[PDB]
């Protein structure tokens, strides 16, 4: 039921009135929010994809990143709702508030301090806490504290201007405009690696992480004891050198209530598998199960496999211009159901569901 | 009159930056092609059209007048050049230098000289433009490069703020700043970086000049008053267009809705200077052949002196 | 094979020469090579000495500012003193070689001092030592020279003096079929990658050969100053071809031919200026492909229709107009966006010059100048160019108030960045970056050699070593020999090192000493980007003034002469404003007696500007 | 799927600085336009009404219609855009492309000509040629190429003022002050046949397409194989006797490769059925699905059917004054969306937008 496949043709089209930047999927019911680079941010219904439900302009410019997270509560004073952060070209974030009963954006609060713009977020639940992590051309990794809205550790990981993190416990990785990736530990800000290899700038990159139960994974199965009681065992890497390359995130010399030390003889990246067939640069990656979801700025959406490592699949011409991101629901969270979707988002204004 | 808006633009528009280092007999035989390649075409244009009386409207007419700049039409025509060119700095070129008073006039105080022979030139330079002040630069054929992104407007939009580098730190700008650049020498050399991409105006004085200035010195010697009779008619139409508008809005605002003394009051007003209107036009249009008389008149005199 | 410059063909003359030239070289006789800039002196020099067994080379290039220190270190690296001077090597004797006897300047009364001192090692059998004044002895190393004659602008004629003690001989350009037999080697070397075609070698070797003659024949220097072609473009329109090739698709004859067609137009006729020899050499390119190569099903040889990318796939292949023409503008916005922001406009005459510089950037060790009018899009579309494939821009901030320290010290700085951290760097020379010529000279010793040995000495040469065995131990490399490390570092200065020259104003002294400078001007690429014709003028005002309300009243269309309309065929006003501008723009420039230099075209778009913003008011 | 009745209360009530003349929809984003008697025509998106987001002068006289399409080039030399064209009693026929990454007009060209008040202006697009039609008051209709701006042909169908234009296929039907309405080719420009029945000016006419696969439909199924091969057959008339008639247009002699020639005995157009049971004048008519929709100048708007022609909704208090137009989707082609939004107009300054 993990090895589902999109059809050859999308289910159904989805018309915005400029270039779609960020799409992510509701964990719940089968919504798609969409991004545009006017400023205006919409939702659509995917049985009914007529019109819009709702539409809301919160920021002078393009909005560059989004993510959807449905929050759990172990206290039953509070109540669950979902979170959308849109990070955009105006040097602010906003935080909105999906509204079940009335189906209209809220929004909640906007966070500050950035000074250039803003390029991607990411949002995580540890324990009963939630926090929104985001990354600027200042260089500035910041972190947020969602129920306090302030800033808590503000680092720079690189010299020139980070583009994509990814973040999983207390672990947050980041590809960058130097062509290098770099892990930074969350809470205490030492580098604890450095990752180099590609010849372009770093567009997207996102950990790929355990999985409970499957037949065979050489590149999600941990090997060793140390591996299983860390956690992070391999990465993915996405430039624009139109390669996908999946890394080996070295070991720290880690220690029991304290933090995470570097190896200065394994504070190395190591690079495991390389990939290529795309024709221009790799905008957005998405893993679920064991195939390898990609786009490129070819028209194209192609789908790999991670144990053989070649394409299985390629979805040619899938929009008349460019192929901005790519979302699938997260598998390695049993709070977060797996459906059978994935949704594309071009820059020819137009956006692309696929179902069943 | 909106049949030749399209060809009394397009005329306006191609005088400012072709026409800045030319005097008046070249500039008179190009304005004559183009007239001929607009009849060519079939796009109409005014045929009693003037540059002066196109764009130079009576206010900054006066405002350049009382700064200090000179009396000729050449002149007039050359600084509203330069100071109608928003995306491309002016190169002012006058072997006299009196126009640095007569922007400095129109700047008032915030007007700052800076030269390129200075050593203290580049932090100077950097403050005020940080500040937004008005920057003249004098001895223009000593080019510095360092401020080439400065000429060619090469700024980068990092966030909200306009943003340039120059030198060797970056620095700040505002839409406040204006840059102006003065040379002496009409003979000195120009990069042809700085030459393509500046407004090249030539205030000199030649023998067309010569004798546009002595038709205009005999001109307002021999017959004053009829020069200020028609200072004063072009004037006084001005102000009556003017209190036409004023009095057309007053009207409009008080007799659109729905009479009174007031609206009866203001329906006088307005016949009267309709009236008055009319006779101007008629008084203007006896007078307008004498000037033709006048150039038949003065020209051996400015054949002599050529 | 054909990428390694050491490779040669034997044919009748080269062997004959190689005969005679150990003839004379055993006859204890100096030897003096005179002949054409594109003769291949050095090239045969090399095959000759290289490949024998009873002789040896040395590394001297003459240069406008060289002294007899240059000359010492050399010898001191093959020679030792016994006070005889006496090769390392007992049995294969030493040959002094000197290329361009003619580049050492004369001093200030008239006379020249290396070319005396080469007279004295070859007449007086030695010299005299100037610290310790002690005579020397060289019993068995001869010299040799190679050196254009001094009817060029730029070589100093010899004294008598000199070549009375060395023998001279001429070396003419090769006749058809020396270079017909050389290319057809090369073009079977080339087509053993798709057998496919392996019949087809001498039809285009023949065509080849013709159209380099006929380019000869045609354009001569009399028309431009930089018209010299030579057999050394042909050896670069093979490596292109072979270069396009290699990272091709599926080949067929047709796409073949137009490989070939627009590997032709990208090496021959980029630096052409006329419109009417564009005119001709297209005409020689049909006539060339209908006498050698009769194939049918062939479309527009035009340059604009003659468009190959590498950019929309993984490989050198054909594209469409509108595909690469819209991947242009949404890079364009891209590159904008994140860097500084200039209002361009696409045309298809800026896509076939950046698809040209694409082409001449990604060679190795690629170099080439443009040579075009202000405000024409230089040195922007040199960024986006180096932007796109991940270069980095090295702009030499040069003002009025600099001297050669700030010359020296930005090009070390630019050399170590592109050897120790190992960073690809496109570095651009402006015209008005070079004020004396001094740094034209420090740029000539820069792209003729590989790299610039006056930038590094005594300590500065021990520290570079340093850093270079550094950087060999940090790789792993078992190189522990200074000439390794070196020559390595050459090697990699010259693969990660692209230099572009612009060039604004040709026809001035300073352009026209630096076009004329023959170091310069046989390695890099010369591309000509003129003036703009009547087309690229119309489609931007085109699309320069559609953002406008223009027709708002009743038009008659005027009925013209067909030579007088240079936008399409005339239907509404706005066609008409575009020809208007366009005729005031020809006739002013034609009135304002600018001559035969290029012509501006900032006016234009100033004037566009202009026009839309006081329309719009 | 075509049966969407909108609800009771209207979804947005848009408010205008002056009347409304004429509303056309966007036909593939939630944006109206709206036509103002002044000649403003005004930007307006639905999920915020409160700011226009663009708004031009188009004329100086009160405009009288105006018609939106969306091209469509088979070509890829040409981007798509909207074209939005106008007409007023300026003498003037504006046209306007609607940019949505800017969110603001640019005119292109106007169309000059005529010598009254132009009344109509209906677009249709070719397989790569458009095309502008349009009618004076002066008893001409004229056709008006998009790109060169000349006009093709002209003529003069009735012997009075004309109100009425629709262009589908390559026919035209105009209808007068006089009840005279006439079906004259393009190519040749010559009267077929001539309508009477009503007793005063035929204000608005539109013909009615070949509806796809409907259960019950019965004023658009084909009837004879003749006339589904001429590929039209019903049309719909105003009038200002407070009644609709719906007409049937009698087969011309058709032959092949010329243009055709009418004939004697059929030159008169049949009444099928009339439509009895209004209050006051009908602006404008529309179609789409079973449901013929009409707007009432007596403060009301009246949707009845077409199988079994009665009232099933009737819309009051919608607007104080004179209703002036309604926008049904255009359910006939595909190239558009028949989606579920409706906006009406009127006289009061005011506009109202029907969601779902
Ligand atoms: N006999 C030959 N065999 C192979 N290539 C040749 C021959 N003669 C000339 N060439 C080509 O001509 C070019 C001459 O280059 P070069 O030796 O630099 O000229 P020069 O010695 O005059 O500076 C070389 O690139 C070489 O490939
Ligand atoms: N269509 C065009 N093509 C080339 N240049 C243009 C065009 N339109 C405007 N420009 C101007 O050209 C300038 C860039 O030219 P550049 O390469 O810097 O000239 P140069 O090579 O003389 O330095 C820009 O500042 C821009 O204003
Ligand atoms: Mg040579």
């Amino acid at each position: 039921v993990l090895k589902w496949i999109p059809r050859n043709l999308p289910s159904c089209l989805i018309n915005v009135e400029s270039s779609v930047t960020s799409v992510k999927l509701h964990p719940n019911l089968p919504i798609v929010f969409v991004a545009t680079d006017h400023g205006k941010l919409y939702a659509f219904d995917l049985f009914n994809y007529t019109i819009p439900l709702a539409s809301l302009q919160s920021h002078t410019k393009a909005i560059t990143s989004m993510d959807v997270l449905f929050t759990n509560y172990t206290n039953s004073s509070k109540k669950n709702y979902l979170v959308i952060v849109t990070a955009s070209k105006d040097l602010q974030i906003h935080v909105f508030k999906w509204v079940s009963e009335e189906c209209k954006f809220q929004q909640i609060r906007s966070l500050l301090g950035h000074e250039h713009i803003v390029s991607a977020v990411k949002i995580w639940q540890k324990n009963n806490d939630v926090h929104i992590a985001s990354c600027s051309r200042d260089q500035t990794v910041k972190i947020w504290d969602f129920h306090n809205g302030w800033s808590l550790k503000t680092f720079q990981p690189h010299s020139q201007w980070v583009r994509s993190i990814d973040v999983l416990g207390d672990y947050i990785i980041s590809g960058s405009h130097d062509t290098t990736l770099r892990l930074t530990h969350w809470p205490s800000g030492n580098g604890l690696s450095v990752g180099t290899g590609h010849e372009f700038p770093i567009e997207k990159v996102k950990f790929i992480h355990f999985i409970e139960d499957s037949p065979e994974i050489r590149f999600r199965t941990p090997s060793t004891d140390r591996y299983k009681n860390w956690g992070m065992q391999y990465c993915v890497s996405a430039s624009r050198d139109r390669t996908i390359k999946i890394w080996e995130i070295p070991l720290p010399t880690l220690m029991a209530h304290r933090a995470p030390i570097p190896n200065p003889t394994d504070s190395n990246f190591r690079c495991v598998l390389t990939l290529k067939g795309h024709l221009s640069w790799v905008r957005d990656i998405s893993i679920r199960g064991q195939y390898l979801f990609s786009c490129a700025d070819d028209k194209s959406v192609r789908c790999w496999d991670l144990n053989t490592g070649q394409c299985l699949h390629v979805w040619e011409k899938l929009h008349t211009g460019f192929v901005n991101c790519l979302d699938l629901d997260v598998d390695f969270d049993s709070n977060v159901t797996p459906r059978q979707m994935m949704v594309t988002g071009g820059l020819d204004c137009k956006s692309n569901v696929f179902m069943r | 009159t909106s049949q030749e808006l399209i060809g009394n633009c397009i005329i306006s528009s191609i005088y400012e930056t072709y026409f800045g280092h030319l005097n008046e007999r070249e500039r008179g035989d190009m304005l004559v092609i183009l007239k001929r390649l607009l009849g060519k075409f079939a796009v109409k244009y005014d045929v009693n059209y003037r540059f002066i009386d196109y764009l130079v409207t009576l206010d900054e007419k006066m405002k350049w007048l009382e700064c200090g700049l000179d009396k000729n039409d050449y002149f007039l025509e050359n600084m509203s050049i330069v100071m109608n060119s928003q995306d491309a700095v002016p190169f002012l070129l006058d072997p006299s230098s009196h126009m640095i008073t007569v922007i400095s006039n129109y700047y008032g105080n915030k007007t700052v000289l800076l030269s390129f022979l200075e050593e203290g030139f580049v932090k100077r330079l950097e403050n005020a433009v940080r500040f937004g002040s008005v920057v003249i630069i004098q001895d223009g054929e000593f080019f510095d490069p360092i401020i080439s992104r400065l000429i060619s407007r090469e700024f980068n939009h990092a966030g909200n703020r306009v943003t340039v580098e120059i030198g060797d730190h970056e620095v700040d700008v505002s839409g406040d700043f204006k840059l102006f650049i003065h040379s002496c020498d009409p003979s000195g050399d120009i990069p042809i970086f700085l030459r393509s991409r500046v407004r090249l105006v030539h205030f000199v004085t030649n023998k067309e000049s010569i004798e546009t200035r002595i038709f205009d010195i005999t001109l307002t010697e021999e017959n004053a008053e009829m020069q200020r009779k028609r200072e004063d008619l072009i004037k006084l139409n001005t102000e009556y267009r003017l209190k036409l508008k004023n009095l057309e809005k007053r009207l409009l605002e008080e007799l659109n809705n729905s009479e009174n003394d007031e609206l009866m009051v203001t329906l006088n007003n307005l016949k009267k200077e309709a009236m008055n209107i009319e006779k101007k036009l008629s008084e203007s249009e006896e007078f307008f052949p004498q000037f033709d008389n006048l150039v038949e008149e003065y020209s051996i005199i400015g054949k002599h002196s050529v | 094979e054909v990428m390694r410059p050491d490779i040669v063909i034997p044919t009748i003359d080269t062997i004959k020469h190689e005969k005679i030239f150990y003839d004379l070289l055993n006859s204890k006789r100096g030897i003096i090579l005179c002949g054409p800039p594109g003769s291949g002196k050095t090239m045969i020099m090399n095959n000759a000495l290289r490949n024998s067994s009873l002789y040896d080379v040395v590394g001297i290039n003459f240069s406008k500012d060289t002294t007899t220190e240059h000359i010492l270190s050399a010898l001191h690296r093959h020679t030792n003193y016994v006070l005889t001077l006496l090769p390392k090597s007992d049995i294969k004797n030493l040959v002094l070689f000197c290329d361009e006897i003619n580049l050492p300047k004369l001093d200030k009364y008239g006379s020249q001092n290396v070319v005396l001192f080469l007279r004295q090692l070859m007449e007086k059998q030695g010299f005299w030592k100037t610290p310790e004044n002690k005579w020397v002895t060289i019993e068995r190393i001869h010299i040799v020279g190679a050196c254009n004659p001094p009817t060029d602008p730029g070589r100093i004629p010899m004294s008598e003096r000199f070549t009375r003690h060395a023998a001279i001989l001429y070396l003419g350009y090769p006749s058809g079929k020396s270079l017909s037999q050389i290319y057809e080697i090369y073009y079977k070397a080339i087509f053993k990658l798709v057998p496919e075609f392996r019949s087809y070698t001498e039809p285009f070797a023949r065509a080849s050969v013709h159209l380099y003659n006929e380019c000869k024949a045609r354009y001569s220097t009399g028309l431009q100053s930089h018209y010299l072609f030579s057999p050394r473009e042909l050896t670069r329109l093979v490596r292109g071809v072979y270069t396009a090739i290699n990272t091709g698709p599926r080949q067929t004859l047709r796409s073949l031919i137009r490989l070939w067609a627009y590997e032709a137009w990208r090496i021959f006729a980029d630096r052409l200026v006329g419109v009417k020899e564009k005119n001709s050499f297209e005409q020689l390119l049909y006539e060339t492909v209908d006498k050698y190569l009769p194939n049918q099903d062939l479309g527009n040889i035009s340059s604009t229709s003659l468009l190959f990318s590498g950019l929309l796939s993984l490989d050198f292949k054909e594209v469409n107009k509108t595909d690469l023409v819209n991947f242009i503008e949404e890079r364009f916005k891209t590159f904008c966006d994140e860097e500084l922001e200039v209002p361009m406009v696409i045309h298809e005459s800026m896509v076939d010059h950046i698809l040209r510089i694409d082409r001449a950037l990604k060679q190795v060790q690629g170099h080439m100048m443009l040579i075009g009018a202000s405000r024409t899009g230089k040195t922007i579309l040199t960024r986006f160019v180096a932007w796109l494939n991940g270069l980095k821009i090295v702009q030499p901030k040069i003002h009025r108030h600099s001297n050669l320290s700030d010359f020296d010290m930005i090009l070390k700085k630019a050399i170590s960045d592109c050897s120790l951290k190992e960073s690809r760097t496109c570095l651009i020379i402006d015209e008005s970056n070079i004020l004396e010529t001094a740094f034209l000279e420090r740029m000539n010793t820069l792209l003729a050699n590989a790299d610039i040995p006056d930038l590094f000495q005594g300590e500065e040469y021990d520290k570079l070593l340093n850093n270079l065995r550094n950087k060999t131990r940090s790789l792993g490399l078992l190189l522990d020999t200074e000439q390794e490390l070196y020559d390595w570092f050459v090697g990699e200065i010259a693969k990660n090192l692209h230099v572009v020259f612009t060039i604004c104003d040709p026809t001035n002294n300073k352009s026209s000493a630096m076009i004329s400078s023959p170091a310069l001007f046989n390695r890099c690429i010369i591309n000509w980007m003129g003036d703009w014709d009547t087309k690229t003028m119309s489609q931007v005002a085109n699309n320069m003034v559609d953002v406008v309300p223009m027709e708002f009243t009743d038009f008659i269309v005027p009925e013209v002469n067909k030579e007088l309309v240079f936008t399409e065929p005339i239907q509404t006003i706005r066609d008409a404003v575009v020809n208007i501008l366009i005729h005031f723009d020809r006739n002013f420039y034609q009135k304002m007696k600018v001559g035969v230099n290029p012509r501006s075209p900032g006016y234009f778009i100033d004037g566009l500007r202009a026009l839309v913003k006081l329309v719009t008011a």
